C-alpha cells in the first residue's frame, strides 16, 4: 500500500490595490489628473475584487 | 546633503500625530511621522523603502 502525496493549489492572495494610491496617493493635482480618464478607478479595482 | 540653499519658509516642529503634510527639504506628501531607531550614517540623510 503506497500512499501518495498530490499537492493542489487551490486560492492566491487575494490582492486588493487602492488605484489612486498606487498612480498618485499624495497629489490632488495629480488625482484632478487621473480623474479624466475613464473609470479607472472604478474597473481597474472591481476586476481584482 | 544637509540641506544647504533653503527657501522663505519658517520651520515648524514635527508632530507625532498621524497625516501631516511633512515638507522635509522639498520632500511633501503626508503621513504618520512617528520616530524610529534607524542608524543613518551622516552622508545620507534620507532614507527609502
Amino acid at each position: 500500500i503506497s500512499i501518495t502525496t498530490e499537492v493542489m493549489p487551490v486560492s492566491m492572495a487575494k490582492t486588493s490595490v487602492d488605484c489612486n494610491m498606487y498612480i498618485c496617493g499624495d497629489s490632488t493635482e495629480c488625482a484632478n489628473l487621473l480623474l479624466q480618464y475613464g473609470s479607472f478607478c472604478t474597473q481597474l479595482n472591481r476586476a481584482l475584487s | 546633503a544637509p540641506a544647504t540653499v533653503c527657501g522663505p519658509k519658517l520651520s515648524t516642529d514635527l508632530i507625532k500625530n498621524q497625516c501631516v503634510n511633512f515638507n522635509f527639504n522639498g520632500l511633501t506628501g503626508t503621513g504618520v511621522l512617528t520616530p524610529s531607531s534607524k542608524r543613518f550614517q551622516p552622508f545620507q540623510q534620507f532614507g527609502r523603502d
